[PDB]
This record gives C-alpha cells, sequence and structure tokens, in this order.
C-alpha cells in the first residue's frame, strides 16, 4: 500500500484488554493504524507491575539500531523508555517533570510545616 | 482495462485553471487589522502575532518607498532584534514586487543572509516576506549596525555515550581482546546546532492554493 | 540660491527625442494593459518625453500610475524621472511634480540629487517655502543627502522655516529632527554640529513624550534609545574639536528648553536597562556642566542658525553646483547611450518578428 | 539563566507570564 509521504517510526501499539494494557514496540509507517500493519516487532512493554513488582521491557536493540539507521523516527514514549533503559540520554521532559514534582512536593511539605 | 479518459481530462483542466487563476500575494496575504483575519480565507491569525500585526511593517511596505525597491539596502527583523544581540539582516539583491497591489506592498525578495554575524556565500530567496516583522537599517547607521567581532565559538567537541550503550561498547571491546582503558566517546563537532529561528529555504516552501 | 547655469534647461531640451503623439502611445499602453501584458520602459519613456501641454501632464500622470502598477515597474529609468520633473517645471506644474513625489509609492518618482535640487530651488525662487519644506522632507524620507548641494539647500530651507514657527506638533518634531540630523551628520562644520544637536533635541523630545516607536517608525532613524544622550555627545565632541568648530547658541537654547520642559503599549526596553525618564536629571546636570565648559572655551557662536547657514551656502554652493553640473552632463551622455541601445533592441525584435511572419 | 535572558523572555511574553521558578529542591522532598 502506497501512502502519500510518511515515514517509518518506532512506537507503541496497544494490546491487552480493558483495564489491562500491554504494548508492543513496533516499527511501522506513521500513517498506519495504531494496532494495524507493522514492518517488524522490536520489543514489548508491560506497564503493570508483576508479582515481583517489576515493569518488564524487552528491546530488540540490534533491530532498533538497524531501523534508526534506516531512517526511522521515534515516538516520545519510546524515547522516554530508551532513556530509562540507558540506551538514550534522559529525555529533557523527564528531567523537567522530575523537577516540577520536586517543587510540588516541597510546596506540600511547606504547607504541612505552616499548619 | 477500460480507459479512464474523463479523469485525465479533469486533471488537465484543473491544472490549467489553477495556473491561470493563481491568487496573488496582495490577495493571499492581505489582513483585516480590526479582526486580524485573512479576507481571502477568513482564518484568524495566531494570538501571539496580533500586536506585531498592528505595529510592524511588511518587507515590501518598506521596499516600495525606496529607489530600485531598495536593492543593496540592509533589512532586519523585530523578532531577530529582540531575540539576538548579534546583528542579523538580509542584504537585498533582487526584488519582485506584486504589481497588482495598490501600494506595491507585496511581493518576493532575494538576498544574502547574515545571521548572528555570520554571512552566507550565496543569495537565496527570503522567507516571511509577508510577515509584519521587518525594519530597514538607516544608511547612516549601517556601519554601527553591521559591526561584529566574531567571538571564540568553542563548544564541546565530544560527549559521553549513554550508560547502557557505553557498557555494551566496552563489553564488545573486551570480548574482542582489546584492553584499552579509553572511554567510548561521541563526536559532536560535525553536528552543528542551528537556532530554530534561522531562515529556512523559501524556494522549497509551498503556497496557498486558490479557492 | 542656485545659479542660472545649474537650473538651465537647454541641455535637457537639446536631447535626442523620437517625436510621437501622446494619444497614440497612450492607446498602445491601454491595449497592452487590457491584455494583461507588460509594457516596455521605452514606451513610458517616449510618452513622458512627448508631453507638450499642461493637460498632457495630467494624462502622463495617469500613465505613470499605471506603469507603476504593471509587471515592469522596476524598469522605470532615471532619465524618465528627470524628464518628468523637467516637464512639470516647464509647463508650470510644480504642484503635480510634488504630488507625484509625495506619493512616490503610487508613481515611482525617485529623483536623483540634481532633480531634487531643481524642484526645491524652483520653490525657493517662487518664495514657496512650505512646498520647499515638503521637498526637503521627501529628500529626508529617501535618505538622499549624499551630495553637499542637497545638504546645504535643505539646511537653508529648514532653518528658514524654523525661524518663524512656534506652535509645533510632534509629527513636525520628528520630521524636522530627522531632516536636520541627516544633513548635519555629513557637514563637519559649525552648521553641521549645530544641526545635529538641534535635531537630536527634537527627536529626544519626541522619544520622551510620545515613545521611541514614534521616532523610528517609518523614518530613516535608529530604534535605539538615547537621543538626548547623543545630543550631549555632540556637545562633548564639540568641546574637544579644533578651534574653528563651534556651536550655535540657538541650538543650545533649544536643547535646554527641551530638557527644562521634560523635567517639569508594549515595552520595548529590557527591564534591567535604565529608562530615559529616569536619566533626565543627569541629562540636566550634564547639560549645565557642558554648557559652562563650552562657554569657557569660547565654543559658542552668537550668530543665528539661518544667517550662518546663509554665509556657508554663499561660500560652498558654487563649488557644489560645478560638481553637480559635471556629473549631470555625464549622466546625460550615459542616458543617451542607454536610450539608443533600447531603441536598437526593439527595432531588432520587430524585424525578426516580421521575418518569422513572412514564413 | 542570566538575568538578561530572563528579561528578554519577559519582554517576549508580555502579559502571559507565570511566576518565575527558582532552582528545584536538590533532593526529592519527603
Amino acid at each position: 500500500k502506497a501512502y502519500r509521504g510518511g515515514h517509518l517510526t518506532i512506537r507503541l501499539a496497544l494490546g491487552g484488554c480493558t483495564n489491562r494494557p500491554f504494548y508492543r514496540i513496533v516499527a511501522a509507517h506513521n500513517k498506519c493504524p495504531r494496532d494495524g500493519r507493522f514492518v517488524e516487532q522490536l520489543g514489548s512493554y508491560d506497564p503493570l507491575p508483576n508479582s515481583h513488582g517489576e515493569k518488564l521491557v524487552a528491546l530488540n536493540l540490534d533491530r532498533i539500531r538497524h531501523w534508526i539507521g534506516c531512517g526511522a523516527h521515534l515516538s516520545k514514549p519510546m524515547e522516554k523508555l530508551l532513556g530509562l533503559a540507558g540506551f538514550f540520554p534522559l529525555h529533557p521532559m523527564m528531567i523537567t517533570n522530575a523537577e516540577r514534582l520536586r517543587r510540588k512536593r516541597a510546596r506540600e511539605v511547606l504547607l504541612a510545616s505552616q499548619k | 482495462v477500460r480507459p479512464r479518459l474523463i479523469a485525465e481530462l479533469a486533471r488537465r483542466v484543473r491544472a490549467l485553471r489553477e495556473q491561470l487563476n493563481r491568487p496573488r500575494d496582495s490577495q493571499l496575504y492581505a489582513v483585516d487589522y480590526e479582526t486580524l483575519t485573512r479576507p481571502f480565507s477568513g482564518r484568524r491569525l495566531p494570538v501571539r502575532a496580533w500586536a506585531d500585526v498592528r505595529r510592524e511593517s511588511r518587507l515590501l511596505q518598506l521596499l516600495g518607498r525606496l529607489p530600485l525597491f531598495g536593492l543593496g539596502r540592509l533589512v532586519t527583523r523585530k523578532s531577530w532584534l529582540w531575540q539576538h544581540d548579534e546583528p542579523c539582516y538580509w542584504r537585498l539583491t533582487r526584488v519582485r514586487p506584486d504589481y497588482t497591489a495598490q501600494n506595491l506592498d507585496h511581493g518576493k525578495a532575494w538576498g544574502i543572509l547574515t545571521f548572528k554575524g555570520k554571512t552566507e556565500s550565496e543569495a537565496r530567496e527570503i522567507e516571511h516576506v509577508m510577515y509584519h516583522d521587518w525594519r530597514l537599517v538607516p544608511k547612516h547607521e549601517e556601519e554601527a549596525f553591521t559591526a561584529f567581532t566574531p567571538a571564540p565559538e568553542d563548544s564541546l567537541a565530544s560527549v559521553p555515550y549513554p550508560p547502557l550503550l557505553r557498557a555494551m561498547i566496552i563489553a564488545e571491546r573486551q570480548k574482542n581482546g582489546d584492553t584499552s582503558t579509553e572511554e567510548p566517546m561521541l563526536n559532536v563537532q560535525r553536528i552543528r546546532m542551528e537556532p530554530w529561528d534561522y531562515p529556512a529555504k523559501q524556494e522549497d516552501k509551498g503556497r496557498a492554493k486558490g479557492t | 540660491l542656485l545659479s542660472s547655469a545649474y537650473v538651465d534647461s537647454h541641455k535637457w531640451e537639446a536631447r535626442e527625442k523620437e517625436h510621437y503623439c501622446l494619444a497614440d502611445l497612450a492607446s498602445l499602453m491601454d491595449k497592452t494593459f487590457e491584455r494583461k501584458l507588460p509594457v516596455s520602459s521605452l514606451t513610458i519613456s517616449r510618452l513622458i518625453d512627448n508631453i507638450s501641454s499642461r493637460e498632457e501632464i495630467d494624462h502622463a500622470e495617469y500613465y505613470l500610475y499605471k506603469f507603476r502598477h504593471s509587471p515592469n515597474c522596476w524598469y522605470l529609468r532615471n532619465w524618465t524621472i528627470h524628464t518628468w520633473i523637467r516637464q512639470c517645471l516647464k509647463y508650470d506644474a510644480q504642484d503635480k511634480a510634488l504630488y507625484t513625489l509625495v506619493n512616490k509609492v503610487q508613481y515611482g518618482i525617485f529623483p536623483d540629487n540634481f532633480t531634487f535640487n531643481l524642484l526645491m530651488d524652483s520653490f525657493i525662487k517662487k518664495e514657496n517655502y512650505k512646498d520647499a519644506l515638503s521637498v526637503v522632507f521627501e529628500v529626508m524620507m529617501q535618505e538622499a543627502f549624499e551630495v553637499p548641494s542637497t545638504q546645504l539647500l535643505s539646511l537653508y530651507v529648514l532653518f528658514h522655516c524654523l525661524a518663524k514657527k512656534t506652535d509645533f506638533s510632534w509629527e513636525e518634531e520628528r520630521n524636522f529632527g530627522a531632516s536636520l540630523l541627516l544633513p548635519g551628520l555629513k557637514q563637519k562644520n559649525s552648521v553641521g554640529f549645530s544641526s545635529q544637536l538641534y535635531g537630536y533635541a527634537l527627536l529626544g523630545k519626541v522619544e520622551l513624550q510620545q515613545g521611541l516607536r514614534a521616532v523610528y517608525h517609518n523614518m530613516p532613524l535608529i530604534w535605539k534609545p538615547g537621543y538626548l544622550d547623543r545630543a550631549l555627545q555632540v556637545m562633548e565632541k564639540v568641546a574637544a574639536s579644533p578651534e574653528d568648530i563651534k556651536l550655535c547658541r540657538e541650538a543650545l537654547d533649544v536643547l535646554g528648553a527641551v530638557l527644562k520642559a521634560l523635567t517639569s503599549k508594549l515595552v520595548e526596553q529590557l527591564d534591567i536597562e535604565e529608562t530615559e525618564q529616569s536619566k533626565l536629571p543627569q541629562y540636566l546636570e550634564r547639560f549645565k556642566a557642558l554648557h559652562s565648559k563650552l562657554q569657557a572655551l569660547g565654543k559658542i557662536e552668537s550668530e543665528g542658525l539661518l544667517s550662518l547657514t546663509t554665509q556657508l551656502v554663499k561660500e560652498k554652493l558654487s563649488t557644489c553646483e560645478a560638481e553637480d553640473i559635471a556629473t549631470y552632463e555625464q549622466n546625460l551622455q550615459q542616458w543617451h547611450l542607454d536610450l539608443v541601445q533600447l531603441i536598437q533592441r526593439e527595432q531588432q525584435q520587430r524585424e525578426q518578428a516580421k521575418q518569422e511572419y513572412q514564413a | 539563566p542570566p538575568e538578561r535572558e530572563l528579561s528578554r523572555l519577559r519582554r517576549l511574553y508580555q502579559g502571559h507570564l507565570q511566576e518565575e521558578s527558582g532552582p528545584p529542591p536538590e533532593s526529592m522532598p519527603k
């Protein structure tokens, strides 16, 4: 199928059931549906903690590098996941959110002290 | 396959009618200053431009008042003047006015760019000519305006690898027998960071379609 | 002020011209325009050459307007603008020349310095200093003070008009300040420095009362604050100048009056920078200290601005006129060569087109 | 950031500014 323009992107396709999400990290044409046709599955991400209190992320790093070297873009959640893995630098927005949460918690602690 | 000739005829007719009914700059880039909407389409301009649209001048609103449409004069932008301290300007070389405009205040321009004191080699088409953001450098001020001392632009030559990728590089190095203690390192000298407001290529840009 | 030789029209009237009826050329332009086709610069040049009456000036105005609003507006040649101004002067139509000059956007009249001087001097001879001042302001708007003759004439007109003006608006402040700063910066004498000081004072008053945008918007002026500071720098420079350069008492009085009156929308400046309204008292202190210094050094001139400009004109206008006349004759020769080239080119296309047509 | 850059931003965003935030807490508040 020929799309007008478009590009490959590595992103998260949502599967699982209601109230139980699961993600497949896939390289797909950006114009394709979220859970539709893809070029290759590059990993998985279970966002729910398991019995060991862990969020399991599988990354096919050889193929991720290959597809990035073939001109594939990255969705922002995928960049954040790769930053958490140590494969990429921590995304700026994660740092900014961490600082914002620090400031909010400091404000709450100051409220507690004031009371 | 049954030939589809009506489709071809329609395509050719549409192409001919679009290249004969081209909307002009005076029509496309006119603005109603009271409501800040384009009369051609009726679409409102973004809020962050409103004040400038009421205060600043378009490029050819300046060039129409000059001999030869101001070829060779220096033109800067309000946004550049606010954003950057180093001189940013265009040296005009070619101007194509929109003769259909009543005040000849629309058209296209070409020139050589100096951005943050760094001058380019060749002259290319100027973008954002229709923006209300343009100022003309007075002749008696050019010497003071163009003055710039290039500061030492010594930035980082290299950066560390991300933790996991560094670990893999080192692990592969040790597996292949090499025992070097030198840190894996990413070269960033050839990755030059262009400011987001640097002029883009107006030649590659599109145009609003007549309708 | 300009001699008869400067304003003499004999050499222009001796140019080679192809005779046409303006009706025929007007009809050909009309057809070309209704067909949405471009008109040559040669056609409008011929039309402007062949004006032969005061009604033909009215028609040539209309066709200048239409050429300006045509695809080849940029190609309006300088000899055509000079000839348009010459014809307007010849058939007692200075008002029409001024109308096309002020609405230069609609008509494309961008004269050279010789033509500005011709128009301004005609107005001065007829003692029409209001229209001469209008021409001075049009010179200022086009930043055409590159020739000393224009500078001297403009300064004379400006000081003449200022000697008799009391009720005085802010747009007028801006215009007079720019028109006195631009020629003043090019004159390295007492007239030039006094004009610089006076114009900086006026522009600083405009900046302080109405805002800096009121100063620089649609003007040949910079968008940096500190015009009163620049006036004080003019005073400081004069304090450290050779013996000959002095400063007129009238310009100093104007600056003092402006400061004494001043000390009695989007924000364009950074909030870390000090405003001019917060510097006015230091401007007063500096003005008084510098006034005392200049009075001690004998660098204050008592002659009025108008009289001292008058003697400067009587001293230098002759040489400036000689230089201008030489350049003017060179320009006439070059214009003749270019016009014959254009005529040859169009004759060639017509012949080639007929050759193609016979096939 | 330097004060000049902050002033430049305050000029760029006249009337649409929120309270300027200082350096964040060094550690996560408890």
